[PDB]
RNA sequence: GUGGAAGUCUGUUAGAGUUGGUGUCCUACAAUACCCUCUCGUGAUCUAUGUGUAGGGGUGAAAGGCCCAUCGAGUCCGGCA
RNA sequence: GCGAAAGCCAAGGCCUGUCGGGAGCAACCAACGUUAGGGAAUUCGGCAAGUUAGUCCCGUACCUUCGGAAGAAGGGAUGCC
RNA sequence: GGUCUUAAGGUAGCGUAGUACCUUGCCGCAUCAGUAGCGGCUUGCAUGAAUGGAUUAACCAGAGCUUCACUGUCCCAACGUUGGGCCCGGUGAACUGUACAUUCCAGUGCGGAGUCUGGAGACACCCAGGGGGAAGCGAAGACCCUAUGGA
RNA sequence: CGAGUGGCUUGCUACCUCGAUGUCGGUUCCCUCCAUCCUGCCCGUGCAGAAGCGGGCAAGGGUGAGGUUGUUCGCCUAUUAAAGGAGGUCGUGAGCUGGGUUUAGACCGUCGUGAGACAGGUCGGCUGCUAUCUACUGGGUGUGUAGGUGUCUGACAAGAACGACCGUAUAGUACGAGAGGAACUACGGUUGGUGGCCACUGGUGUACCGGUUGUUCGAGAGAGCACGUGCCGGGUAGCCACGCCACACGGGGUAAGAGCUGAACGCAUCUAAGCUCGAAACCCACUUGGAAAAGAGACACCGCCGAGGUCCCGCGUACAAGACGCGGUCGAUAGACUCGGGGUGUGCGCGUCGAGGUAACGAGACGUUAAGCCCACGAGCACUAACAGACCAA
């Protein structure tokens, strides 16, 4: 009687095309609660290893016991908050009002931007403060970029630029908090935003697989038994009924698979350190050696090694934070073998 | 823990434990060791093994 | 059910023939169904360590033979994962016949049992000789 | 023990055939092909050449089979526009 | 090696079962190799694929026209020096 | 019914059959579960003796059923190999073509429309793909009826 | 007994189609309907509880595996929250299958004098095509907006991104004589679905290392062939699932329903105006796409004799063409070399031993030897090659 069965693959990540920016772009930010603060950071994926942790969960029968947990190692060197952009609220939504830039720029920020030579930081600030007085000011975001040069395993020297919202406290206070950061030189670290044990949402552009068929791309069955030997092995039964006389965009077909932006929720940060404690013998395969600021994310992160991954305080955590998990072991065993 | 076959230390968070029919237990550090053991080879007779060395 | 304490890769399906690790008189059991389980189109219902299953007696004494009974999977060849990451596997696939209250029908268990199963089914455990 | 019968067995010996794949091909390599599997292989066997039987007639261990890619009556031309 | 069998190699013949160049060379298709655990649940149907396999020794049921069934089945052996 | 038509009125056997409509007949075997299969019963819609009946060792690329063994047939798909596919040089057809044609949702219409009506959508061109539609292409429907047709 | 709705069944008609619109069942893949089987929220009860039975809102999600049979339907089994029904040319053969139907061969029963028939049974029996247009999945080039770089906005668009179950505490409590036996809420886990990732386990791995059969190169050494690995064992990278990670809470507005205030109708009345609540459903929350949104967008900086870009060169985090990303001496981008990290499993040769054998000879064993061989990874290192250089540009 034709049994029921959910469809093949989700219709919520379409169209399944090649991403426009290899650098991830968050389409949502955490709410305003605590003191002002930058709501995100970024790093470069190195590879994976595992760690033995002391069970944290107070509701877990294993609380206080050894537990092996998979971890992805991400190099998270300091970034530069190079400017402060203000948004005004208009009948058509939020729109960039102006920006407040600095003077101190990383030696190679000019591999991507036409660095400012003449700018008026106060005129900009002025216009912004008046916007607030008038009550037309929309959220406040910092223009941020990475410092690839600090990461040897990554060939790239050209910085990756991304806008990151600043939330928390009162607008007046976080506005001043924003200008503070920027003016310095914008240099901030993973430490200034996250603490081991908190939940972060990680975004990244998945590994590319080029063109793939429906079986792999949508998870449709392969033809079965006798139907697998007639000339069709990995092709779906049909493109649709006689009527409607057209092919719906919902039937699973071949096409670009991979190299899509994905935002993975609730990734627990196991540890934020610096040095080479997590590096692996022989070096992370197809990457290199880690010896600098790093972050250990519980589980997996989208993208291949070397890709830029972005962190943001979890916007929909399911669990309360259990700060600074106790780590009793970090495997340094060769990943070749 | 030590691999009950070759003698090397088993990297924590790794390996497999084979439970024999009589209830005995054999901690293996890798498929290679399990596979040689399945061939009926004895660790002492295999030079690359710590047991042998 | 109560958390098992380990991750299981079901190594059995509806129709699998397994060992009856007890002294009930049943020697071989055929898996008919898995308690609490519901699959998906074309998927053969699967069962593994710790699952309660309905079985029919394939080999054994005339009186046991063909009876449709309830059992508990105690051993399986496919590996399972423990909290510390280590995988554990057995020499064969085996289950123990059990009644409505989950008490073993037999008087003795044969061969080892996984600790995880022992924890979940106490009276079954308090019948085991070896718990691995 | 000898002997070595057999429309006897195995057998891609030569040679003959074709159960299944409902595989490949299906503007083909081919207007009947290709591959694997399969059957026969001392006999009512297979095969070359010569020779005979001719169209309401042949030939047919009989399928309306075959008689030059055509057969419940060949082909050619004529009857015929 | 039982062999006019396979496989490898001479004598002899050929690179003309006659378009080439390039992309770790994607999807998809034709042929094919390897697949954990389960083991026919697949399907009209074990279709397809696989399992078994040569030789020697032991051993071999119902039934039978006494020929046969039968290589029944089942068990063991097998190299080199 | 306890003979009548039209001569006789089915004996041995076999029997729900490659013959049994009823029918998945009833009992049993086997399976967790068997419109199947096998054994028995059997009033056989409509078995039956050379229109041969029954039975049968051996034989069979003949039909159906069961078991042991084995396995990617399946759970559920993966990785790999060779030839294509893709790009480049050269060579170089055919099918098909009333016209127009970027369509979609409804409606209308000889009641199964890319072309009519109302809306919606729609910047042009190109590459690869699997084939939903053009009641796609290929054959003056084989089925059915009709012809004071044929064989 | 009376009145209707539907267009799933059947019948009727002959309107369309006979210069062919391929059949039943199944399969695969997509969308939908509600007359709702489960899940959410409710009302009644011949409602103590637990559970039943009937009714209401509601289509978000789910509705599975098996035995006979071609079967649909159905009968049957064990599971399940439940294992609902129907439309899409009884959706789906330029997708599959070919068991059934439906040619040519043949048999049985029945009918027929016969040829032959049967709306009975039975064995066998063929499935063509290189896509022009349209449609959609993905990928490019141009034009428009109208010098460049970087960052955004968000009209619109897609989602189920989440559905369901078990267990524990609550609790042997409320309720009930007892038997039996709940809930709010807080937890742990499973299952189905979804997206991603390879440290772990598992598969592959015609890189690689080793063992070994036949044969050829005289032996040895070292090799070819035996299908694109002769066969067997192990297996790095990479890819993978059988492996691992992640996938709310909360707001807002309602339905059924529970109510408040409250007339018409001095009272009463949840409703007429007004209001408080209230569903897995609706909107938001979350994820994905999205300046071609013709109102064709916003910001900052750079540049108009030069900002930026192209060709070129070394390469992949990318890739069927095209596209994309990185590096180019202000350099570690690729290769060589050396270490590191890995795979295999102890090399050639020599010495000793070795059942025997007068001896010749001798399978094999031990030592040299954590050996030899090998690596799609990492580091160091400018040794080689990223040179030289051409051009466009407000
Ligand atoms: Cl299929
Ligand atoms: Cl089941
Ligand atoms: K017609
Ligand atoms: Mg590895
Ligand atoms: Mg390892
Ligand atoms: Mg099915
Ligand atoms: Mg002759
Ligand atoms: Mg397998
Ligand atoms: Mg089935
Ligand atoms: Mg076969
Ligand atoms: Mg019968
Ligand atoms: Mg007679
Ligand atoms: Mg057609
Ligand atoms: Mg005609
Ligand atoms: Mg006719
Ligand atoms: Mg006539
Ligand atoms: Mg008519
Ligand atoms: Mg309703
Ligand atoms: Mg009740
Ligand atoms: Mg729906
Ligand atoms: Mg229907
Ligand atoms: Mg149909
Ligand atoms: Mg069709
Ligand atoms: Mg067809
Ligand atoms: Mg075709
Ligand atoms: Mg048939
Ligand atoms: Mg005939
Ligand atoms: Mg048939
Ligand atoms: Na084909
Ligand atoms: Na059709
Ligand atoms: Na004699
Ligand atoms: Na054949
Ligand atoms: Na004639
Ligand atoms: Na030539
Ligand atoms: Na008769
Ligand atoms: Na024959
Ligand atoms: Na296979
Ligand atoms: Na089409
Ligand atoms: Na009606
Ligand atoms: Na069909
Ligand atoms: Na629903
Ligand atoms: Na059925
Ligand atoms: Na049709
Ligand atoms: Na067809
Ligand atoms: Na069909
Ligand atoms: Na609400
Ligand atoms: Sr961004
Ligand atoms: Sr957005
Ligand atoms: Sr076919
Ligand atoms: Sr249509
Ligand atoms: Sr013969
Ligand atoms: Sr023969
Ligand atoms: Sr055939
Ligand atoms: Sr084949
Ligand atoms: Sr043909
Ligand atoms: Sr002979
Ligand atoms: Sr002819
Ligand atoms: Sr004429
Ligand atoms: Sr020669
Ligand atoms: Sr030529
Ligand atoms: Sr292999
Ligand atoms: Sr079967
Ligand atoms: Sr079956
Ligand atoms: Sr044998
Ligand atoms: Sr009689
Ligand atoms: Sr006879
Ligand atoms: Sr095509
Ligand atoms: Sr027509
Ligand atoms: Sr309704
Ligand atoms: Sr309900
Ligand atoms: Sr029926
Ligand atoms: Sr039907
Ligand atoms: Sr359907
Ligand atoms: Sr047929
Ligand atoms: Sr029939
Ligand atoms: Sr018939
Ligand atoms: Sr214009
Ligand atoms: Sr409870
Ligand atoms: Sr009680
Ligand atoms: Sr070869
Ligand atoms: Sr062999
Ligand atoms: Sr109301
Ligand atoms: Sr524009």
């Amino acid at each position: 009687p034709q049994p029921s069965r959910p469809r093949k693959g989700s219709l919520g990540f379409g169209p399944r095309k090649r991403s426009t920016s290899e650098t991830p772009r968050f389409n949502s930010w955490p709410s305003d609660d605590g003191q002002p603060g930058v709501q995100g950071f970024a790093g470069y994926k190195a590879g994976m290893t595992h760690v033995v942790l002391v069970n944290d969960e107070p509701n877990s029968p294993r609380e206080g016991m050894e537990e092996t947990v998979p971890v992805t190692v991400i190099e998270t060197p300091p970034m530069r908050a190079v400017a402060l952009r203000a948004y005004e609220d208009t009948p058509y939504g939020q729109r960039p009002l102006t920006e407040v830039w600095t003077d101190e720029f990383h030696s190679e920020l000019d591999r991507t931007l036409d660095v400012p030579e003449d700018h008026d930081p106060d005129a900009a600030e002025e216009q912004i403060r008046d916007a607030h007085e008038a009550g037309d000011l929309g959220d406040l975001r910092l223009i941020t970029h990475t410092v690839p040069d600090a990461v040897p395993s990554v060939p790239k020297k050209k910085p990756d630029v991304m806008e990151t919202r600043v939330g928390g406290g009162s607008v007046s206070d976080r506005l001043d908090h924003a200008l503070d950061i920027v003016e310095d030189g914008g240099e901030h670290a993973m430490n200034d935003i996250f603490r081991a044990g908190e939940y972060a949402d990680v975004a990244g552009v998945t590994k590319g697989k080029g063109t793939q068929g429906p079986v792999k791309r949508w998870g449709v069955q392969k033809r079965k038994g006798k139907h697998a030997r007639q000339g069709w092995r990995r092709r779906i039964g049909n493109l649709g009924p006689w009527n409607p006389s057209r092919v719906r965009s919902t039937v699973p077909q071949q096409g670009q698979t991979g190299y899509h932006q994905r935002t993975e929720l609730n990734k627990r940060l196991i540890d934020i350190g610096e040095g080479d404690e997590p590096t692996v013998d022989g070096g992370f395969v197809n990457y290199g050696e880690v010896d600098g600021p790093y972050t250990l994310v519980k589980g997996s992160v989208p993208g291949p090694d070397k890709r830029l991954v972005r962190f943001r305080p979890a916007v929909r955590p399911n669990d309360q934070p259990r700060l600074d998990p106790e780590v009793r072991y970090v495997s340094n065993e060769s990943n070749q073998g | 823990r030590e691999c009950d076959y070759c003698g090397t230390d088993i990297e924590p968070g790794t390996g497999t434990m084979f439970v024999h029919k009589d209830g005995a237990t054999t901690h293996f550090c890798s498929s290679k060791c399990e596979n040689n053991a399945d061939l009926g080879r004895e660790a002492r007779n295999l030079e690359w093994t710590d047991t042998a060395r | 059910m109560e958390a098992l304490g380990a991750d299981v890769t079901q190594g059995l399906e509806k129709g699998s023939l397994i060992t009856c690790a007890d002294n009930t008189g049943a020697r071989e059991l055929k898996v008919i169904s898995v308690h609490g389980y519901s699959g998906t189109k074309n998927r053969l219902p699967k069962a593994g360590l710790g699952d309660k299953i309905t079985v029919s007696v394939t080999k054994g004494t005339p009186e046991m033979r063909r009876q449709v009974l309830e059992a508990v999977v105690v051993r399986q060849r496919k590996p399972i994962r423990r909290p510390d990451g280590t995988r554990v596997k057995f020499e064969d696939n085996a289950a123990v016949i059990v009644d409505e209250n989950e008490d073993p029908r037999g008087t003795e268990l044969k061969g080892p049992i996984a600790r995880e199963v022992a924890q979940r089914f106490g009276s079954v455990a308090s019948a085991a000789t070896m718990i691995v």
